[PDB]
RNA sequence: CUCGAUGUUGGAUCAGGACAUCCCGAUGGUGCAGCCGCUAUUAAAGGUUCGUUUGUUCAACGAUUAAAGUCCUACGUGAUCU
């Protein structure tokens, strides 16, 4: 979270996360999750929705952000470590706000 | 710069990096912490 | 200063394991000894000189007998670092009148009563 | 659950009055007159006193001879008095006030004339002995900082330890000797003047046993 | 010549500097390292 | 072993992870009490620098090393392979492991020196311009201490200094 | 005579080389052994007495 | 350079000699021998 | 070249009794 | 070592070398805004003034200079001079 923060959530408009927590390949995108709820992340932009959607479908998780110039950053965590899906989502942060300035 | 026998960390940012075949410390927030292996 | 050395008498008390080693029998000592100077003088305090003399060890790598009595094993003890000590070993027994001019002695110590040059048919 | 576990009370502990190390003088109380002989051979060997704890726990371990002045007095009590606790620590000295007369002959004169003047005094020290002992309601840890900070400025060879430490040290010297697979070793050549090896040796080689050469001592000997 | 106590290290003569090295403590060593056994 | 794949469609990006056929042991190790794979099979103290087909079987696929958690390696053996690595790379016997360069970067013609037993990297090391002595010389090392525990099959133990 | 052999009795000092490391060879086996093997045929030894 | 100040073997510098590992051979070579005198001397 | 001094100390050069 | 002689201060002349760099080059740190400095790393290709008093080496002083470096060379050099 504090990586995370440094950088910040400023391009970013809506982050979803969904996992089905009874299934065996969720434990990624649930520390995912951990680490952009972080109060810190969350402060670094107040007008960007952090949303958890929980399902028992027996579907793979998914993590869908949507940034401000409209584009979509989709990480299917089932075979995806924490860190992986950080260290994209951080860099396509670092992309997307040099775009819009 | 200053040259050192034994090097020590100064503050929480400086890192010991081995390079050009001697030992460093690097420190970003204190630039004054840099020290070279003698 | 520089002095003679008083050796301690456990240095030369023979261990168990020191029997199988060398292969000496303490209850059956040997009676004589084959002693040669495998050392120089040279360098040596002048006592040392003096002993070398007197055991007729004047020449280096030349055998010479000695009985294995505490008077002479107290002149080799001094120099005990400049010679090679080995038991006098006689497979045949003594020499005699008979055999006296036939006799060699071996580099294994043993000193055999004859000495024909031969190969042996066995 | 991380594990906790307990801790050590020193509530049995007791404080002396005067915790501090005491001041010692520059030279002794009445001047000596009768000049000395060098007598290297008080720096020379293995330490026969002041080799174990007597009140304290920790101490400052002398891992080489040599000769403490007075300049060396006062570094040891300045940093210690400064760095320790007076509430829950109490430091002594192990070793006497400078007694032993160092002559010196005035700058810039030639051989001969005579003995030169008393200049200054220094107390001797063997290999093995405790220089300082400190103790109290403290672990080793606390005093090691500014023990191994003292011991570095020694004019020997030094080394903050504990009673354990010094044990551990002393045990593990002896498993070394027993478990040695080298079949010869210093002493029994020396002893048997094996070689004529004692014409290279001196008398003091037959106790000291190769583990000290002049004033330094070789603990990786065997 | 020198005393027999020095402020730095004596040189030894030639004979005593082999018969230190001759007598040097040796360490036992297991046939197997003790680390690739169970 | 697992591969990560971003495919980029019009405005969104899609990461997602695969798992491709993964190597296996060879069955019946000589040696199943070993603790780690090389004394598993009775490999300790019995490669060198140039035995490529064991070293390369614990680097990654541009040449680094791989962790000692995932290998298995004891931290002995980890840092005899480390140093081995280095040595094999230096001596041109791992061509297909090279750095990953990114596009458009072509590196500029470099001299040509065959060498091998390399402990250092060349651009650290010093001009011996002053000998010294010959009681005091200053040596020039060759291969690693590392490695001086291997089978020595000649009289002489290895030189590491020249 | 063997610095003589080599030059003016080439055949003859080949078969001595062969020889020497045929006696070579019949060493390392030995020092391999464990002592079941009989001595090697060029290795026996002639006893004088 | 690399001088030794005044006679190489000699006095308080000195140029230093080190122990060749036959050097060390040949010591252990007569160690054996006097140890084996030893023993011959017991009896 | 500084004048030096003297030792203080006479005598003390009897030979051993035997 | 040299007294059946190895000529003894300073200067002139010509300088060889070390770098522990005075100036010029390249860098790190700074209580480095800039201009000036301080400190350290690297660099010995090139350069490093003229005068009054003093036998002086030095020192003081005048006027300059990018700078007026520290040392070794039989305290370099008298079969070259003084
Ligand atoms: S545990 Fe056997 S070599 Fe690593
Ligand atoms: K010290
Ligand atoms: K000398
Ligand atoms: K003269
Ligand atoms: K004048
Ligand atoms: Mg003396
Ligand atoms: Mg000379
Ligand atoms: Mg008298
Ligand atoms: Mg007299
Ligand atoms: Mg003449
Ligand atoms: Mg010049
Ligand atoms: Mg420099
Ligand atoms: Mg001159
Ligand atoms: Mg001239
Ligand atoms: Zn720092």
């Amino acid at each position: 979270a504090a990586a995370l923060a440094r950088l910040g959530l400023r391009p970013v408009k809506q982050v979803r996360v969904q996992f089905c927590p009874f299934e065996k390949n969720v434990e990624s995108t649930r520390t995912f999750l951990q680490t952009v709820s972080s109060e810190k992340v969350r402060s670094t932009n107040l007008n960007c929705s952090v949303i958890a959607d929980v399902r028992h479908d027996g579907s793979e998780p998914c993590v869908d952000v949507l940034f401000g110039d409209g584009h979509r950053l989709i990480m299917r965590g089932a075979h995806l470590t924490a860190l992986e899906m950080l260290t994209a989502f951080a860099s396509h942060i670092r992309a997307r706000d040099a775009a819009g300035s | 710069f200053k040259n050192k026998t034994v090097l020590k960390k100064r503050c929480k940012d400086c890192y010991l990096v081995k390079r050009r075949g001697r030992w460093y410390v690097y420190c970003k927030t204190h630039p004054r912490h840099k020290q070279r292996q003698m | 200063k520089f002095t003679r050395s008083r050796i301690p008498e456990k240095v030369f008390q023979a261990s168990p394991e020191d029997h199988e080693k060398y292969g000496g029998d303490p209850q059956n000592p040997h009676k004589l000894h084959i002693v040669t100077r495998i050392k120089s003088t040279r360098r040596r305090p002048y006592w040392e000189k003096d002993i070398i003399k007197m055991l007729g060890l004047e020449k280096a790598h030349t055998p010479q007998v000695h009985k294995n009595i505490p008077s002479v094993n107290a002149k080799l003890k001094v120099v005990k670092h400049l010679i090679r000590i080995k038991p006098l070993k006689l497979p045949q027994g003594l020499p005699a009148e008979e055999n006296m001019s036939n006799t060699c002695l071996k580099s294994t110590g043993e000193l055999v009563v004859q000495w024909h040059l031969k190969p042996v048919e066995q | 659950v991380k594990t906790l576990l307990p801790v050590p009370s020193f509530e049995d502990v007791s404080i002396p009055e005067k915790p501090k190390l005491r001041f010692i003088e520059r030279a002794p109380l009445v001047p000596k007159v009768r000049r000395e002989p060098k007598n290297l051979s008080d720096i020379r060997g293995p330490s026969t006193e002041a080799t174990e704890f007597t009140e304290g726990n920790f101490a400052i371990l002398a891992l080489g001879g040599g000769y403490l002045h007075w300049g060396h007095f006062e570094m040891m009590r300045l940093t210690i008095n400064r760095s320790m606790d007076p509430k829950n620590m109490f430091a002594i000295w192990r070793v006497p006030a400078p007694f032993k007369p160092i002559t010196r002959k005035s700058v810039g004169h030639r051989m001969g004339g005579g003995k030169g003047a008393i200049d200054h005094y220094v107390t001797p020290v063997k290999a093995g002995r405790l220089v300082v002992e400190m103790g109290g309601r403290c672990e080793f840890e606390e005093v090691q900082g500014f023990l191994d900070q003292v011991a570095h400025k020694l004019p020997f060879a030094a080394k903050a330890v504990s009673r354990g430490t010094l044990e551990k040290m002393r045990k593990d010297q002896e498993e070394r000797e027993r478990n040695n697979q080298n079949p010869w070793t210093f002493e029994r050549i020396a002893t048997a003047n094996m070689l004529g090896i004692r014409k290279v040796l001196s008398p003091y080689d037959l106790t000291h046993k190769g583990k000290y050469w002049g004033k330094f001592y070789m603990p990786k000997r065997v | 010549g020198s005393k027999a106590v020095t402020r730095h290290r004596r040189v030894m003569h030639f004979q005593r500097q082999k018969l230190m090295a001759v007598t040097e403590y040796i360490p036992p060593k297991p046939a197997i390292h003790p680390s690739c056994l169970p | 072993f697992r591969e990560v794949v971003e495919t980029q469609e019009g405005k969104t990006t899609i990461i997602e992870g695969r798992i491709t056929a993964t190597p296996k042991e060879s069955p019946n190790p000589p040696n199943p009490s070993g603790q780690c794979p090389i004394c598993r099979w009775n490999l300790k103290h019995k490669y060198n620098y140039d035995d490529v087909l064991l070293l390369s079987q614990f680097i990654r696929p541009h040449g680094g090393m791989l962790p000692r958690k995932i290998t298995g390696l004891c931290q002995e053996e980890h840092r005899k392979i480390e140093e081995c690595v280095k040595m094999a790379h230096r001596a041109g016997l791992l061509p297909n492991h090279r750095p990953r360069l990114p596009e458009g970067v072509v590196p500029k013609s470099k001299p040509q020196l065959n060498r091998y037993l390399t402990r250092w990297a060349p651009g650290s090391v010093k001009p011996i311009y002053k000998k010294g002595p010959r009681w005091n010389r200053v040596r020039m090392p060759v291969g690693s201490p590392l490695l001086r525990d291997n089978v020595c099959y000649s009289r002489t133990p290895w030189k590491l200094y020249h | 005579v063997l610095a003589d052999l080599a030059i003016y009795e080439p055949k003859t000092f080949k078969s001595l080389a062969a020889l020497a490391s045929r006696r070579r060879h019949e060493g390392f086996a030995a020092a391999l052994g464990d002592g079941k093997e009989p001595e090697g045929i060029f290795s026996r030894v002639v006893q004088y007495h | 350079r690399g001088r030794i100040p005044g006679r190489q073997w000699i006095g308080k510098h000195r140029r230093p000699r080190f122990v060749s590992l036959r050097a060390k051979q040949n010591m252990i070579r007569r160690l054996e021998i006097e140890a084996e005198n030893h023993y011959w001397l017991s009896m | 070249k500084k004048s030096g001094g003297s030792s203080k100390n006479l005598g003390g050069k009897s030979s051993g009794r035997r």
